RNA sequence: UAAUAGGGACAGUCGGGGGCGUCAGUAUUCAAUUGUCAGAGGUGAAAUUCUUGGAUUUAUUGAAGACUAACAACUGCGAAAGCAUUCGCCAAGGAUGUUUUCAUUAAUCAGGAACGAUUAGGGAUCGGACGGCGUUUAUUUUUGACCCGUUCGGCACCUUACGAUAAAUCAAAAUGUUUG
């Protein structure tokens, strides 16, 4: 068959909110809506992963990709809010240094809007100043103690401050610094990063909270 | 400044260039490595990446794309995590043909468990 | 036979130029002692000497037998210092 | 004395294996402590008790 | 300012510290600026606008990966040709016994590296054994055949039989 | 005599030691939904093979098998084959220290059984205990990471052997050339 899709496919718009400092993020060419398979599943159900360096305009943030569930469609418009986040693969390669400890935790959280969000997190042992030893190893009960201080601090500053305040706490890494200065009483633990945040199903479609984000 | 996503999946025998939108749903133009030179031997060659690279890039500029974000991978399941001779010449010819790219980053599927 | 010559003669045939990937060998391809107009027979001398050493020889023609002892201790000291530096750089 | 902590430890390991009889290295800890039961039961029986 | 980074250890610090201007000379010829972070101790490469070849930053990420993996800096800077490509082969989970696996990795190395360099002269590639990994640089056919070699070596076939097979292959290339 | 030989009690611990269960993680295969739309591929040359119902590929889910990559060590645990996500439970076990006790219980192995006396010190390795002519936690007391000394206990390197001797084996094959 000669299918050739030039006329039936259109150039939608995908746009950026107020906390994402750029104006536009995408101009996305998918398919024209019409009867016999209307476009709401070929629309909104798509997710949309881009870097944050152009979004908050600081190009030092070339890591930390985000997924974005499409949620608001007008004709020749879209406006996309925060759904997913994952750390960048070669930088989670670039933080693995031999002779100290990598720390993993897979925390399951839900927000008071019953938002099922996991927080996959990885921290790294700091080699102290004035240290001539080639190692900085931990003691595995010290690692366990680190990790219930980890889920202690993420449970202490989780279960509140909903997604405007939550991703407004995620992107300028307040979680990392509160893990750092909270957990350095036991063990120094620099390079605290938040590898993945997992939403699976946003339970609603509703436009009031979406325009409350916009 | 319209941007897209140009993707490369280049084994030791074949090269894939696959342009999709900024989410990854809508296939704009894909050309396999054998739709090029059509010798039955060296389908991963940098000349095949030259033909597929100039073909997909110059075609999509007639579709007016004006920028691309390239992801690069080989058969990272149980083979190598390094592409064949198609990714260097595909990024070379897509690069030197007209268009403009900002950041470059590649994603390769690490098995954290396999054997 | 010829494979014993391959694995045995590999540091010399590889020391000449025959691996353009390897840095010592493709440095040695344009070092100067193989860009002189007569090199494959120099290395053929060394490999036929290695063959006779396989055929039951204790001494080579290739070695200088008599040295003024401070040249000699400097050379053997230098080989031992190189290999000691290599084995202390094999803890990487 | 010592013998009561020996039989507390030993019957405790026996109760552990009676909760799972497929832990064969802890079964080796059982045959170690049973060998100590044969040992100190033998010697401290030959003391006169 | 497209920046990649990878991380080196404190023993590698010195050799990078005075091999580094040969590296950043060899990449300032490609315009890719690069620095060593001395206090943290990391390797930063980044492109400005002046890269004629945007494939060279793939070459630079693969490069400083090969500098963190303890390869000599000329051998690392031979990634900047066309046919030369990095690879590693992981084998520590490929074979499940400890001391038998040491017997297999030094069966791969051999008597003073003679079987290793016979493999390198059959396959035109460079092979380095680093800890529990096997780095290998070169052309893609050589990378494939060397991966065949390391797999068949770890699954108990001797590299005298493998060098028999590869030399008979090179004689059957005509 | 409390033995510079016992087993245990107590304390802060320690171990990628074992058992039960849970918890994730990726990739592999399978199925569905699209965007698809002429090759994908398997290699030394080449073919079987999938392929106008779309195979390879892109994205998004679900189910199952595997294992716990990268930290992973000139280390740590366990006698062995072995031991790698988080968390809980179950018992053991090691090491240190004590102001703890029946006080010879000790040492080596036929019969049998389960699992598959110093070298001579130095520099590093942790697992404790004690001390600090020091930073940082810390809004300052705890406390912990770094640095130092003592100290034990082990896993290995190096030289000299304290010597050997059957040599290829050595801080043990030192005690088979003035043998007890």
């Amino acid at each position: 068959k000669v299918q050739d899709p030039f006329t039936r496919k259109d150039w939608y718009n995908i746009k950026a909110p107020a906390p994402f400092a750029v104006r536009d993020v995408g101009k996305t060419l998918v398919n024209r809506t019409t009867g016999l398979k209307n476009a709401n599943d070929a629309l909104k159900g798509r997710i949309f992963e881009v870097c944050l360096a152009d979004l908050q305009k600081d190009e030092d943030h070339a890591f930390r990709k985000i997924k974005l569930r499409v949620d608001e469609v007008q004709g020749k418009n879209c406006l996309t809010n925060f759904h997913g986040l994952d750390f960048t693969t070669d930088k989670l390669r670039s933080l693995v240094r031999k002779w100290q400890t990598l720390i993993e935790a897979n925390v399951t959280v839900t927000t008071t809007d019953h938002y099922l969000l996991r927080l996959f997190a990885i921290a790294f042992t700091k080699r102290r100043p004035n240290q001539i030893k080639k190692t900085t190893y931990a003691q595995s009960s010290q690692i366990r103690a680190i990790r219930r201080k980890m889920v202690e601090i993420i449970q202490r500053e989780a279960a509140s401050c909903t997604l405007h305040q939550l991703v407004s706490k995620l992107i300028p890494e307040v979680i990392g610094r509160e893990i750092e200065k909270a957990t350095q009483g036991i063990y120094p633990l620099q390079n605290v990063h938040i590898r993945k945040v997992k939403l699976l199903k946003q339970p609603k479609f509703d436009l009031g909270a979406l325009m409350a984000l916009h | 400044l319209v941007f897209g996503v140009a993707r490369i999946f280049a084994s030791f025998n074949d090269t894939f260039v696959h342009v999709t939108d900024l989410s990854g749903r809508e296939t704009i133009c894909r050309v396999t490595g054998g739709m090029k030179v059509k010798a039955d031997r060296d389908e991963s060659s940098p000349y095949a990446a030259m033909l597929a690279a100039q073909d997909v890039a110059a075609r999509c500029k007639e579709l007016g794309i004006t920028a691309l974000h390239i992801k690069i991978r080989a058969t990272g399941g149980n083979g190598t995590k390094t592409p064949g001779p198609g990714a260097q010449s595909a990024l070379r010819a897509l690069a030197r043909s007209g268009m403009k790219i900002g950041r470059i980053e590649d994603v390769t599927p690490t098995p954290s468990d396999s054997t | 036979l010829a494979l014993q010559r391959l694995i045995a003669e590999s540091h010399i045939l590889s020391e000449a130029g025959a691996n353009p990937s390897h840095w010592q060998s493709s440095h040695a391809a344009t070092t100067g002692t193989n860009t002189r107009a007569f090199a494959t027979g120099r290395i053929a001398k060394k490999t036929t000497d290695m063959r006779i050493q396989a055929l039951g020889a204790k001494e080579s023609i290739l070695t200088q037998q008599k040295m003024p002892m401070n040249m000699r201790k400097g050379i053997v000291k230098h080989q031992e210092e190189k290999e000691k530096k290599r084995r202390q750089e094999a803890r990487e | 004395e010592d013998l009561y902590f020996l039989i507390k430890k030993a019957v405790a390991v026996r109760k552990h294996l009676e909760r799972n009889r497929k832990d064969k290295d802890s079964k080796f800890r059982l045959i170690l402590i049973e060998s100590r039961i044969h040992r100190l039961a033998r010697y401290y029986k030959t003391v006169g008790v | 300012e497209s920046s990649f980074m990878t991380l080196f250890p404190k023993y590698r610090e010195r050799y990078l510290k005075d091999c580094w201007p040969l590296v950043t000379k060899a990449l300032e010829k490609h315009g890719i600026a690069a620095t060593l972070d001395i206090v943290e101790g990391s390797m930063t490469v980044k492109t400005t606008r002046k890269t004629y070849d945007p494939a060279a930053i793939l070459k630079a990420r693969d490069l400083i990966k090969l500098l963190a993996r303890s390869v000599p800096a000329p051998q690392a800077l031979k990634i900047l040709e066309d046919g030369m490509a990095c690879d590693i082969i992981k084998i520590r989970s490929m074979v499940r016994n400890k001391e038998r696996f040491v017997k297999r990795r030094q069966r791969l190395l051999g008597q003073n590296g003679t079987t290793l360099k016979a493999l390198e002269l059959l396959t035109q590639t460079y092979i380095l054994v680093h800890g529990n990994t096997v780095s290998v640089m070169g052309g893609y056919k050589g990378l494939k055949e060397v991966r065949r070699v390391v797999e068949d070596t770890m699954n108990n076939i001797h590299p005298i039989y493998l060098i028999k097979e590869l030399m008979i292959k090179r004689e059957l290339a005509k």
